């Protein structure tokens, strides 16, 4: 996170300051490898 | 004649009276015999199937819709 320590936020609130701040939370990105089951061959043949 | 109704009537009596042998094991003697030969029809594609390997769902019955439930 990126979170701004802005002072006495309640003072410039009685000054009447709009504020803003750059600002991050928490983020996460996850990457997920999957394997592929592949068919190659088959042979025995059987019908029901 | 009056005499002659009362032989007539009793002889129908008599008649239909007559002893019912049990004509119900007779049928059961056909019916079972039926069945043996529709299930023992059966006996050469099992054996056969049973040499050769094949598996249960592997070996096809020429088995058809049949009465006395087989």
């Amino acid at each position: 996170r990126r979170p701004v320590s802005n002072g006495n936020f309640q003072q410039r609130v009685k000054a009447g300051d709009i504020v803003v701040a750059p600002y991050t939370s928490d983020g996460k990105i996850t990457v997920k490898l999957v394997a592929g089951q592949k068919d190659i061959s088959s042979t025995p043949d059987y019908d029901y | 004649t009056l005499i002659e109704l009362m032989i007539v009537v009793a002889i129908i009596g008599i008649l239909a009276a007559i002893a019912i042998p049990q004509y119900q094991n007779y049928i059961a003697k056909s019916q079972v015999s039926r069945v043996m030969s529709e299930t023992g029809s059966l006996k050469t594609v099992i054996e056969t199937c049973i040499l050769d390997g094949k598996t249960a769902a592997n070996c096809e019955l020429g088995w058809t819709n049949s009465n006395l439930l087989g």
